């Protein structure tokens, strides 16, 4: 059962820096090669880094687009591939993956990426609002309820319900940026008759800030 | 580098249906060892893209053979047979004989029977007028095709500006889209209006949904 | 050179 996750992902300004993280687990780390491949809406995935085995010395390679920014290391007692960004610039914005050089000669097994924006403008966490079925009749599947996040920058937010326990019938938009920024609606639906008996709550997420806004829907 | 281009960029597809994605290299990815390495990849919305083909048709861990991919010098093929609601997302290919690089992807959509959407409607939160703006939001749920009109009506009048659409990504058990429309306002223009009404025009139907409140 | 761990 092979696992990656990444971290470290934010905002920085043009120049800054910033190190990336990645921890491994259902495997032998140390005998694989690792690879930071990232992916902008302007490029596409695009290989970064890479770094060999010890028996290779480490041996790195860059793409020509980071060299003499990004340092690509790892730590095999702790399972971990490291990334550090060096006087970056915008056209570094964008998701980061961290990968398994596969035995088959392919990066087999990805994470979900960490996020990171390079941009002259601030960090602005979320401001939630709920969205709460407005006195009617019952006249579309149960009851459908959300949460509006808006004013936030950088992207992304992630927004779970009952902290992930309630998955089914979850509909989450896609954000749209205006007036610098980002914005997005997240529902569900449920039955009537378990609302609002049973507590409903939105857990939005928002990485760069280091913030989880919790707020629980009612039904004034 | 290695310039790896994919067709189409979308790729709609009806369930049980077989689909074909292209992916063409500006150089030959023969290796001097006498093996491609071109591979394929299925990127699910939000989840970590996942390895489905490598060195041209070697099937990865836990694929099916429904799955295939083939070559032909710098043309290479990837074929979803009989696709199912979970095919859904973006396949690339990618490939490791030179530098590393990947294809621009393809969006595979599944092609279901039309459904119209389900809507509701939201007032603004008196936690939100402090900020200087008032949100109305109207949610159209579980329809196809994607394409949808929402008009809104402010008072009577037709209101286009202030207007965001945004749609979710298809849903991976019905195949499905939803999407909201928001209407923001200034905390005081909402409050000059009372009657807000949205209506949803589908191609399931030449009669739009409609739903209001009043302030 | 080689880009994958199979060619190397």
């Amino acid at each position: 059962e092979v696992k990656v996750e990444e971290s470290g992902g934010g905002l920085v300004q043009p120049g800054g820096s910033m190190k990336l993280s990645c921890v491994a687990s259902g495997f032998t780390f140390s005998n694989y090669w690792m690879e930071w491949v990232r992916q902008s809406p302007e490029k596409g995935l695009e290989w970064v880094a890479e770094i060999r085995l010890k028996s290779n010395n480490y041996a790195t390679h860059y793409a020509e687009s980071v060299k003499g920014r990004f340092t690509i290391s790892r730590d095999d007692s702790k399972s971990s591939v490291y990334l550090q960004m060096n006087n970056l610039r915008a056209e570094d914005t964008g998701i980061y993956y961290c990968t398994r050089g596969g035995a088959v000669g392919a990066m087999d097994y990805w994470g979900q990426g960490t996020s990171v924006t390079v941009s002259s403008a601030t960090t602005t966490a979320p401001s939630v609002y709920p969205l709460v079925p407005g006195c009617s009749d019952t006249s579309g599947s149960s009851v459908t309820l959300g949460c509006l996040v808006k004013g936030y920058f950088p992207e992304p937010v992630t927004v779970k319900w009952n902290y992930g326990a309630l998955s089914s019938g979850v509909r989450t938009v896609s954000s749209v940026l205006q007036s610098g920024f980002y914005s997005l609606s997240s529902l569900v639906t449920v039955p009537s008759s378990t609302w609002p008996s049973q507590t409903v709550i939105c857990n939005v997420a928002h990485p760069a800030s280091k913030v989880d806004l919790i707020k629980e829907i009612s039904g004034p | 580098d290695v310039v790896l281009t994919q067709t189409p960029l979308s790729l709609p597809v009806r369930l049980g249906d077989q689909a074909s994605i292209s992916c063409r290299s500006s150089q030959s990815l023969l290796h001097s060892d006498g093996n491609t390495y071109l591979h394929w990849y299925l990127q699910k919305p939000g989840q970590s893209p996942k390895l489905l083909i490598y060195k041209v048709s070697n099937r990865f861990s836990g694929v099916p053979d429904r799955f295939s991919g083939s070559g032909s010098g710098t043309d290479f093929t990837l074929k979803i047979s009989r696709v199912e609601a979970e095919d859904l997302g973006v396949y690339f290919c990618s490939q490791t004989t030179h530098v590393p690089t990947f294809g621009g992807g393809t969006k595979l959509e599944i092609k279901r029977a039309d459904a119209a959407p389900t809507v509701s409607i939201f007032p603004p939160s008196s936690e939100q007028l402090t900020s200087g703006g008032a949100s109305v939001v109207c949610f159209l749920n579980n329809f196809y095709p994607k394409d949808i009109n929402v008009k809104w009506k402010i008072d009577g009048s037709e209101r286009q500006n202030g207007v965001l659409n945004s749609w979710t990504d298809q849903d991976s058990k019905d195949s499905t889209y939803s999407m909201s429309s928001t209407l923001t306002l200034t905390k005081d223009e909402y409050e000059r209006h009372n009657s807000y009404t949205c209506e949803a025009t589908h191609k399931t139907s030449t009669s739009p949904i409609v739903k209001s409140f009043n302030r | 050179m080689d880009w994958n761990m199979h060619a190397a």
